[PDB]
């Protein structure tokens, strides 16, 4: 009967999928996740959703390694973000299995975004209320950072920010982001943006770095590493 | 709110009636059947001069002998045309004969009510005029979104359908010639449109008994009909 | 036969806190030598190596399905897969195809994460895993390796001695197997480094 | 009104308002009359005329060699029901080699429409049938309704103007049983006031079901 | 296990300018045993054509039932009975629809087209269609085919016009060919269903055949 | 049709069915968790509907596998569904990999199932929040999984009735260097604050993952000893 | 025996007409050239039912494409459609040996297609049991600059020699001459008439 | 089991294939291209049933094009080789592609991959599928120098193909040889 | 599976979901496709990109095939799905038919995807208008079809989609010529977009497919030269 159906995959008078717009709002009310693309790699830095003196910072709530060459930061619902992270990991491994090559970052982004968009356009199910900052490396586009939203729309960003106070982080990145940054410089910029738009415990970091011989490596900074990075700032 | 399959308290399928309205919003098309064949004349609504008129097609050759002209949603009419072409070629394959005009019209109409909810989501927003040659006899049918095909001798579908019917009521006769059928179709189209009728804004076609073929008129033939028109 | 279609010879061996896993380098199409650069031993992780003896087709299919599985497991669990856990993963992968088995026999040579103890896991094509403390053998040279290693293996072989028997005990087996050989490669996984020694076998 | 949204929703007075809306669709169809005799059955229908230059759309259909249906309501629904009826006839002939009975076809149509009303998303057939068939069970006339029920009639009138035809049939009801095929056709024509718009399908215990229109019907128009 | 019985029996079609004569033995026999002596293997399909079938009787009945249902569907959805050409194409398509589980039956579609002309179509089990003027099917097809070739010489000279015989000359050719096949084919006999499709329609005669 | 999500974003970017399921959790019986240095504890108020209830027949503190145990606050029946799913997932994990499902993997599976029911159509979210205790390489770990499928680790927690006051009480009374004994005492104390009337051993269930890495549900006798110690 | 060759004057497609099951000639008048499009035919070799059904289905698909799209369907396109349809039944024991011959925008084209999925473009093909004999005639007597009569006679004679030397080939040579101006059905010539009974060597 | 040969050089790959297609004992065509150019960089010589090699070639070329269009980047020679191997392994498990291939490629570096019907992927300096691998290997082995000039490579490929012609009983009427290098794939004539 | 009738006729005969998809297209960025006898030029306005946004490999322009360019206006993910289907279809047409898919055929396919979404229960319409352009063959005239969320498609001498479609279309009509050269078509598209872009060099991108060629992005230097020549 669809009496209580919300018509999730239905346009609104303005031509917007209301469920996708509300998912975007949910993201904008979530912890800030900033991505900064430096010379060889990308620094992702997210605000943990679940913090407090009684919370145990054992795992990255928002940072999720997708593959040896791709890491992600989450803004919004960490649950459906985890679902899409599982799908992204499976897609990267399927690409590796098919081609014996690490999935190009844009293809993994396209896959997760096609999942999101399939939820926005078919099935009458709510969209994934998560925005991903997918940092990655591939031989084609070098090191990349992609911002993906619940609509399934993604774009490459040298630097960007999502979540709470994402506009302030974006403005700070515009003011201070420079090309050809070093890993240290980009980490400092991300820490500065996070602090200016918001504590090491609450914050989590992940540096993708491409070395010529070692390849692309994802390193999600632990509590102690993030504490050291914050104290450096 | 209510399902697309809802019957109104009057007993009308609300979505079918709304699809008929969508047809009423479509380009005017007039089919005139004469003992010498049947003629489609459809308005091509050239919104811009950069619009390729040849690509804006209401007339579709379903088969060598039968064709259709659309009024309403061009894409839904395209789906109906695809079904009709598949069914005309399937009939040619299954029975080694051209599909009957009634047969292909009924085939496309059986798809009209196939919409549902809880298949298509909605009725077709296009009405068809299916004119063809079956066993050397010219047949013409009109189908509405309800899936109700009725054989016609002179029908009009689209923007000026009511006005075209009023004009044909005292302009169409059962013993006209092919030239007279062309003149009547083109005149009815001109009088039930909001633009001038030239070889570019009109698409003409004929299911001709003489050739037993549904041929869509070239620019020269449309120019000839336009020139011969008295006004 | 399809099991002998690609002649294979994989030989893991236990030393003193070190494993060896050696393989013949031949890719042969039955009696034809296609290549001498075929990789049958794959690093699963820093302390797990998988020598896949059998159909080069299934060698790559199972290596890449196991890489898929291990990469997913290490992404989800954020820790390297343990040699025992990878053995169970290989067993699951091979028995998932119980009714259409891979024509590959695995030989898992690893070091246990804590004690660095050698871990050998040899199985049949469908994941029936043995856990020899001395040596695991696989491939068309299976019986040859069994005999040579049963006589040759000694406890507490250091990486040098472990490599020496892996190489000798593999050379003897491949040089009796017509379809396997054409060079050998021995990965000696010790507690701190992996030594990949390409050994000269007969090329006939 | 609020209960008139689905064929699956009963009203507080135990009614399916969408079924009644499909019924009203049938009632707004062209007049259709059916008559039954001991040996012949007839369905005469004033075929709809959407325009003066449109041949009257057929409503008297040929289903089985001894079964014919007059569809009143949504023509496309009637055509889908006729495809279903052809499937049932084909399967009965396949299974048993004999022509299915019009009573069995009426039962299948009733079941199909009842299914269309017992599940959401699917809609009652806007068409109502007058199926006449002369088989082993004799001549039988059935009015199949959108709700998913059929009524066996000696005579019946459905669609618009049906009241006058129904009264005429009631007047001559007791005559019909023994009335000859020609007499039955004449009764159907009298009961069904519009000539060319009137088709008339007649079936008999011996004769197959055949449709007469205009000239073929002139001998009985009287 | 073969799902057929390869029953046998011979059918012989001869088309003429205004007729088609298909004579088929009615014997239903297999493995030196006669299941039936009068099993008509020629079927009036509609007012335009008839289908003679030889081969497995279960497949004959299945195919004839399917073709009768197809022709009934055509007559309902087209309001005119399927033409002999349309029935012939339907027979080809139906036989090919079981291309990989064939009706092990040889079909002769003999009818009258809209022009009043006798149209005969021969088929193989998988639905090859030959628009021919005479054909033979069944256990005695090899016996009868040279007989029709002699009667018409079409095989001898295939580009010469078909020397169409009188309806009674075609009936006599079919009768004589069936009698010869019966004398030499053990699976042909017990009766000849000699069906003739003309403008007048379907006319069936039964002629005794040797029952040995 | 069924497969339309009844959990959908509202105008404010909030899944209102998620908040409703969290409310169902907040009326679902106080459950506490406390991470010790050498283990973790999941206690919970298990006040039966009647004394005639047989406690062992429906226990909120449950074992998912040898190393992972689970308690819940919320709807008992869909907690049992989640628990069957988690035990099945850990058995599948053992079949595939020869070891019990890791604590974090059990938590991620519970979170995935809850998120699934938050997104698929025709279903409501699970009206339970799970406190899953189990060991990992780095030490004991208490985890909370919400009806939304969002999971996160805790040092101490309360989920059910009066869980805000219980969480404040844990903030005040929880310490990092607690032993399993002290974690059990802290969990019992938190239950006492979140429970009115005499808090006895039969009215609470305690599960513990201790130095042995194995999850065990303390019997009523052990709970009595802890209450009297 | 079917054959089709491109020469400077167009495509000559000559087919026999013998349908032979086992050693018995079931027909000598079977049509082994099927017109697919106004400028394109398909030849039949192999299973008669398979060849005729699948060339008929290719004709249906070509007509569907023609009505659906203004873009003309090339001979390459028709051959590819047929070979994909036949590969759809790979392992179903279909037996089609066909030549999709005809003129498209790019000129003359012959594609030998078979149930095995092969699709070989060429200027000269012969399929069927007598294909080797027709090849013996074609490869020897073929000239690019033949006349229409000479090319039709070349195809006719290749089929005739195949019929003489092949038991499975016989009947009448149906010769079609495809040009840019369409498929011309030259004639059906009884190979019995083509045999030179003055000659005694064969 | 048609003869396809491959010869990887320092910056090129000469990929030859039996150019003659036969219907049983009849050579239907003599210029049949069995080296399907999946890409401007990759030529896949195929050896097997003409109708399974054609279908596999069409699928692989369509998927390479789909990868190039869907993802702006092109597949690497290694990536394309592993995709082909994935296709062949899936098939052999389900419905084997009875096509043994030599994937020559140049994605900035020459690549030659032995690719049996099963899904045996092996980078090779030279190779062959069919029975010609029994005839050409030794030739290559005896005459392949590291760093061959393209003309020395053409002479070596001519040597191998003449070995096939002279010593292989089912000797191809001829070979279609393609050079896969930085300039793409070009049909070169070995003379 | 979800099969709600998302797209249904309104009482006035309009499919309001198609209207909302058109609104989504309008909120999409502007594309202009122009044709010269031997060239097709698609100029798309780059969305306002900060200094932090990578401007490469995110153009709205795409190649459905070596002969088919595509550009879109509307929801980027809807258009991504449409482009994926279109590329799969171009390869599928090559598989089924050796010939490359005609621009009419591929535009029909994409518009039929949009039509199916307007007809499929539980499927939202594609909020995307697609300018699908290319050459059927070497000798075929360049084609520029515009497919709308409704699933209707029409060929155009020059067309625009997205925001400012009115203004860009007016510019095209004022400045279109029957036999424009490659340079003239490039200038037409570039100026038509220049009228409604804050910056010429930055906000504007161009991709041209010449006859017998593939999609080709304009060089920034050559694009700037053309922009300055227009101004
Ligand atoms: C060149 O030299 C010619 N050779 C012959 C053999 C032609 O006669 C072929 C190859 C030819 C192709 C063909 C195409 C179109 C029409 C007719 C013929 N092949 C045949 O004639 C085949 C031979 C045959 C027998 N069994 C097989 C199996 C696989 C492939 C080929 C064959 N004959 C047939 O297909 C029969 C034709 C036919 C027509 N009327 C019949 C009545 C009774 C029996 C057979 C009849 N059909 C069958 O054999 C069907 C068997 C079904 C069993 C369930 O053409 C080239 C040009």
């Amino acid at each position: 009967t669809y009496r209580y159906d919300a018509g999730t995959t239905t346009f609104s008078s303005d031509g917007r999928i209301l469920q996708v717009e509300y998912a975007i709002q949910s993201i904008n009310q979530a912890g800030t996740a900033i991505g900064v693309q430096f010379t060889n790699g990308v620094v992702l830095a997210a605000e943990k959703k679940n913090t407090g003196r009684l919370v145990d910072y054992l795992f990255p709530e928002k940072m999720a390694k997708i593959d040896g060459h791709i890491v992600t930061a989450v803004a919004g619902l960490t649950a459906d973000a985890n679902t899409l992270v599982d799908l992204m990991r499976t897609s990267a491994q399927k690409y590796l299995k098919t081609y014996d090559e690490q999935m190009p970052v844009e293809q993994l982004v396209r896959m997760v975004c096609d999942e999101k968009h399939s939820y926005t356009q078919y099935g009458g199910l709510r969209p994934y209320g998560v925005s991903f900052l997918i940092a990655g490396y591939d031989r084609h586009k070098g090191c990349q950072l992609y911002l993906t939203d619940p609509s399934g729309n993604f774009g490459g960003w040298k630097a960007t920010a999502i979540g709470e106070n994402n506009q302030t982080a974006q403005s700070i990145l515009k003011s201070q982001y420079k090309d050809n940054m070093t890993a240290t410089e980009a980490m400092d910029l991300t820490v500065k943006v996070l602090c200016k738009t918001l504590s090491a415990d609450k914050l989590e970091f992940a540096v993708l770095q491409f070395r010529e011989e070692y390849g692309p490596k994802v390193r999600i900074l632990t509590t102690s590493e993030v504490d050291t990075l914050m104290k450096r700032y | 709110d209510r399902n697309v399959n809802t019957f109104s308290p009057d007993g009308r399928l609300l979505q079918v009636e709304y699809a008929i309205e969508a047809v009423k919003l479509g380009s005017s098309a007039v089919a005139i059947l004469c003992p010498e064949g049947v003629i489609f004349a459809v308005e091509k609504r050239l919104s811009s001069q950069l619009l390729i008129a040849s690509s804006v097609e209401k007339v579709y050759a379903i088969d060598d002998h039968v064709g259709v002209v659309m009024a309403g949603l061009a894409a839904d009419g395209r789906t109906m045309v695809e079904h009709m072409r598949v069914e005309a070629q399937n009939h040619r394959f299954s029975f080694d004969e051209p599909i009957g005009i009634k047969a292909v019209t009924q085939s496309v109409c059986d798809l009209a009510l196939a919409f549902g909810e809880g298949q298509m989501s909605r009725p077709f927003g296009t009405a068809l005029l299916v004119a063809g040659i079956e066993n050397g006899k010219c047949h013409l049918f009109h189908t509405d979104p309800s899936g109700t095909y009725t054989e016609c001798r002179a029908r009009a579908i689209g923007g000026g359908s009511e006005g075209a019917e009023a004009l044909l009521r005292d302009l169409y006769k059962d013993g006209m010639t092919l030239h007279e059928a062309e003149d009547l179709a083109l005149s009815t189209l001109r009088q039930v449109i909001q633009e001038k009728l030239n070889e570019n804004n009109v698409e003409v076609a004929c299911a001709r008994v003489s050739t037993g073929k549904f041929e869509i008129y070239t620019s020269e033939q449309r120019q000839e009909i336009v020139a011969r028109l008295p006004p | 036969d399809i099991s002998t279609y690609n002649g294979s010879c994989v030989l893991a061996m236990a030393g003193d806190h070190c494993v060896a896993i050696a393989s013949d380098r031949r890719l042969g199409v039955n009696m034809l030598t296609v290549s001498k650069d075929f990789k049958r031993i794959f690093q699963i992780n820093d302390r797990i190596y998988l020598g896949l003896a059998g159909l080069a087709t299934d060698v790559l299919t199972v290596r890449e399905q196991l890489r898929f599985d291990v990469n997913l497991l290490e992404l989800r669990e954020e820790r390297p897969i343990d040699p025992k856990k990878f053995m169970n993963l290989v067993k699951s992968t091979l028995y998932e195809k119980r009714f259409s088995p891979f024509f590959v026999t695995p030989v898992i040579a690893g070091l246990l994460p804590e004690t660095n103890e050698p871990y050998l896991a040899a199985s049949d094509s469908i994941g029936a895993f043995a856990f020899p403390k001395d040596f695991a053998v696989a491939g068309t040279c299976e019986e040859s390796l069994y005999g040579i290693c049963e006589s040759a293996w000694r406890p507490n072989m250091n990486p040098d001695e472990l490599f020496e028997c892996t190489a000798k005990c593999l050379i003897a087996a491949v040089e009796r197997d017509s379809i396997s050989g054409w060079g050998g490669i021995v990965y000696i996984i010790t507690q701190d480094k992996v030594i990949i020694k390409e050994i000269k076998t007969r090329m006939d | 009104s609020k209960y008139d949204e689905n064929a699956t929703t009963f009203s507080p007075e135990g009614r399916i308002l969408q079924v009644e809306n499909a019924m009203k669709a049938v009632q707004q169809g062209m007049p259709t009359v059916g008559l039954k005799s001991k040996t012949h059955a007839v369905i005469a229908g004033v075929m709809h005329s959407p325009s003066e230059f449109s041949s009257h759309q057929p409503k008297i259909f040929k289903i089985d060699q001894h079964i014919g249906v007059a569809i009143s309501g949504l023509t496309a629904d009637g055509r889908g029901l006729c495809k279903f009826l052809r499937n049932e006839c084909l399967h009965h002939t396949f299974c048993f080699g004999t022509e299915i009975r019009v009573a069995d076809l009426a039962d299948t149509v009733a079941l199909q429409s009842q299914k269309k009303t017992s599940k959401v998303g699917k809609r009652p057939y806007g068409v109502g049938l007058l199926m006449i068939g002369a088989g082993v069970d004799g001549p039988r006339l059935f009015e199949t309704c959108p709700s998913g029920q059929h009524w066996e009639y000696n005579a019946q009138a459905i669609g618009r103007r049906a009241q006058a035809a129904k009264t005429y049939l009631e007047t001559n009801l007791n005559e019909f049983p023994d009335c000859t095929r020609d007499q039955l056709i004449r009764h159907a024509l009298r009961a069904l006031n519009d000539l060319e718009a009137i088709a008339l399908g007649v079936v008999g215990i011996d004769e197959p079901f055949t449709i007469l229109e205009g000239p073929e019907l002139q001998k009985y128009i009287d | 296990w073969s799902p057929y019985e390869m029953h046998g029996g011979t059918a012989i079609g001869i088309c003429g300018d205004d007729y088609v004569v298909i004579g088929a033995d009615t014997r239903l026999s297999v493995d030196y045993s006669i299941d039936s002596r009068h099993k008509a293997r020629i079927f009036k399909m509609n007012s335009n054509c008839m289908i003679s079938a030889t081969g497995f009787d279960g497949d004959i009945d299945a195919f004839i039932t399917r073709m009768r249902s197809i022709l009934l569907n055509y007559e309902n959805q087209h309001f005119h009975e399927m033409s002999v050409e349309s029935v012939a194409r339907c027979v080809s398509n139906t036989l090919y629809s079981k291309r990989f589980f064939p009706y092990y039956i040889n079909i002769l579609v003999g009818g009258i087209n809209s022009e009043g002309k006798g149209k005969l179509y021969g088929y193989d089990p998988v639905g090859t269609i030959e628009d021919l003027h005479y054909d033979s099917n069944g256990s005695g097809s090899s016996l009868a085919a040279p007989l029709l070739d002699s009667a018409f010489g079409t095989i001898h000279h295939n580009t010469r016009p078909f020397p169409a015989v009188s309806l009674q000359d075609a009936k006599n050719i079919v009768r004589d060919a069936i009698c010869s096949v019966t004398e030499r084919d053990i699976y042909t006999g017990d009766a000849l269903q000699l069906c003739v499709f003309t403008k007048d329609g379907f006319a069936q005669e039964e002629f005794p055949l040797p029952r040995h | 049709d069924s497969d339309f999500s009844l959990t959908t974003f509202s105008s404010g970017g909030k899944l209102n069915q998620i908040e409703s399921a969290l409310k169902a959790v907040s009326l679902g019986g106080q459950c506490v968790g406390v991470k010790a240095k050498n283990g973790a504890v999941i206690a919970c108020e298990s006040k039966p509907s009647s004394p005639l209830v047989e406690k062992v027949t429906n226990l909120k503190v449950q074992k998912i596998n040898d190393n992972v145990g689970i308690v819940y606050s919320g709807v008992n029946t869909d907690f049992h569904v989640i628990l069957k799913s988690l035990r099945k997932a850990s058995i599948k994990y053992s079949l595939r990999l020869g070891v019990e499902m890791p604590t974090r993997e059990v938590v991620k599976h519970a979170a995935h199932k809850m998120q699934y029911y938050t997104q698929i159509g025709g279903v409501r979210p699970f009206g339970v929040s799970l406190l899953i205790i189990g060991w990992e390489e780095l030490g004991p770990t208490l985890w909370q999984v919400d009806p939304s499928g969002t999971f996160w680790a805790w040092k101490a927690t309360a989920l059910g009735k009066r869980s805000d006051g219980s969480r404040t009480f844990l903030e005040r009374r929880y310490s990092e260097d607690q032993s399993v004994d002290d974690a059990i005492h802290t969990a019992i104390s938190t239950l006492k604050e979140g429970f009115d009337g005499q808090l006895t051993a039969e009215l609470i269930e305690i599960g513990v993952v201790d130095e042995t890495r194995k999850f065990r549900t303390l019997s009523t006798a052990e709970i009595r000893d802890f209450l009297t110690e | 025996t079917t054959l089709s060759f491109i020469y400077n004057g167009g495509i000559v497609v000559a087919v026999d007409s013998r349908a032979t099951g086992g050693q018995f000639i079931f027909s000598q008048t079977v049509m082994k050239i099927l017109p697919l499009a106004p400028n394109m035919i398909g030849t039949m070799a192999g299973g008669a039912a398979d060849c005729q059904y699948w060339l008929r289905n290719l004709s249906r698909l070509i007509q569907l494409h023609k009505f659906r799209y203004q873009q003309p369907l090339t001979v390459a396109a028709a051959s590819k459609i047929l070979v994909n349809e036949l590969y759809r039944y790979k392992g179903y024991n279909l037996s089609i040996g066909s030549m999709i011959c005809g003129y498209d925008n790019t000129g003359p084209h012959i594609f030998y297609i078979d149930n095995h999925g092969s699709r070989i473009a060429g200027k000269r093909f012969s399929v069927g049991s007598g294909s080797t004999h027709a090849y013996g005639v074609l490869d020897t007597c073929y000239r690019e600059d033949m006349t229409k009569e000479e090319a039709c006679e070349l195809g006719r004679r290749a089929i005739y020699h195949a019929t003489y030397r092949d038991s499975g080939s016989g009947g009448r040579v149906s010769v079609v001459h495809i040009t840019q101006n369409g498929v011309e059905w030259i004639d059906k010539t009884d190979v019995f008439d083509m045999h030179d009974f003055s000659k005694t060597t064969f | 089991m048609l003869s396809i040969v491959g010869l990887q050089g320092p910056d090129w790959v000469l990929i030859a294939a039996d150019s003659s297609v036969s219907s049983s004992i009849i050579c239907m065509s003599e210029n049949y291209d069995r080296i399907a150019q999946l890409d401007d960089r990759h030529a896949l010589a195929m050896s097997g049933e003409t109708g399974d090699c054609l279908q596999l070639s069409e699928y692989l070329q369509g998927n390479v094009a789909l990868y190039k269009f869907r993802n702006g980047v092109e597949l690497s020679s290694d990536a394309l080789a592993h995709f082909i191997r994935h296709t062949m392994a899936k098939a052999v498990r389900k419905s084997p592609y009875e096509v043994n291939m030599l994937l020559s490629g140049y994605d900035g570096k020459p690549h030659l991959y032995f690719m049996d019907y099963l899904g045996t992927l092996q980078s090779i300096p030279y190779g062959a599928q069919g029975y010609c691998q029994y005839f050409v290997m030794s030739v290559f082995d005896k005459h392949y120098k590291e760093g061959l000039t393209l003309e020395d490579g053409k002479e070596l490929m001519k040597l191998a193909l003449n070995q096939i012609k002279q010593r292989f009983t089912v000797a191809p009427h001829g070979f279609i040889v393609k050079l896969v290098d930085k300039n793409g794939i070009t049909k070169i004539d070995l003379e | 599976d979800y099969t709600r009738s998302i797209t249904r006729f309104s009482p006035d005969g309009r499919l309001f979901q198609i209207d909302h998809a058109h609104a989504a297209v309008q909120r999409g960025t502007t594309v202009v496709a122009t044709r010269s006898k031997d060239m097709i030029v698609i100029a798309v306005e780059k969305t306002a990109v900060a200094k932090l946004q990578d401007p490469h490999t995110f153009s709205k322009i795409c190649s459905l095939d070596k002969h088919v360019m595509c550009a879109f206006a509307g929801l980027h993910a809807d258009a991504r799905r449409l482009i994926q289907s279109g590329q799969r279809q171009c390869q599928s047409h090559r598989l089924t038919y050796e010939d490359p898919i005609s621009i009419e055929n591929i535009a029909r396919y994409i518009a039929t995807l949009q039509l199916k979404n307007t007809q499929s229960g539980g499927a939202r319409p594609y909020g995307v208008s697609t300018l699908i352009c290319g050459f059927d063959d070497m000798t075929s005239q360049p084609h520029i079809y515009e497919t709308l969320p409704s699933g209707t498609y029409a060929e155009w001498k020059a067309r625009t989609i997205g925001r400012h479609d009115q203004t860009v279309m007016e510019y095209l009509e004022k400045h279109y010529k029957d036999d424009m050269t490659d340079e003239e078509a490039q200038k037409l598209a570039i100026g038509a977009l220049l009228e409604v872009v804050e910056n010429g060099s930055k906000n504007l991108e161009v991709a041209y497919m010449k006859r017998g060629g593939t999609m080709e992005i304009m060089a920034e230097e050559v694009l700037d030269a053309l922009i300055e020549s227009t101004k």
